[PDB]
């Protein structure tokens, strides 16, 4: 899980004029993985 | 391959050759020139996984 997010804010009075801003990101990463093996051999010899 | 019938194999000479075969149980007439003809049995197993 990975977020950046930001808030930034301004007003100004001389005239007024403001600005206000919001910028949020959200990155997620799930990997899963399951492996199986199984070998056998069966030799048999009789006289 | 095997190919066809060379030797008389029943040619019995005017004898009476009997043999007792203990795997049939059984008697059997040999010919009078065969060296000989018998019957004791091999098994042989080979058997494999993988």
């Amino acid at each position: 899980e990975a977020k950046h997010c930001v808030r930034i804010e301004t007003k100004k009075r001389v005239a007024k004029k403001t600005k206000v801003e919001h910028r949020c990101t959200t990155n997620k990463l799930s990997e899963k993985h399951e492996g199986s093996f199984i070998q056998g051999a069966e030799k048999s010899i009789s006289l | 391959q095997f190919r066809n019938r060379v030797i008389n194999t029943k040619s019995f000479g005017g004898q009476c050759r009997k043999v007792f075969s203990g795997d049939g149980k059984d008697f059997y007439r040999l010919s009078g020139n065969v060296l000989s003809y018998t019957f004791q049995v091999k098994i042989n197993n080979d058997f494999n996984y993988e």
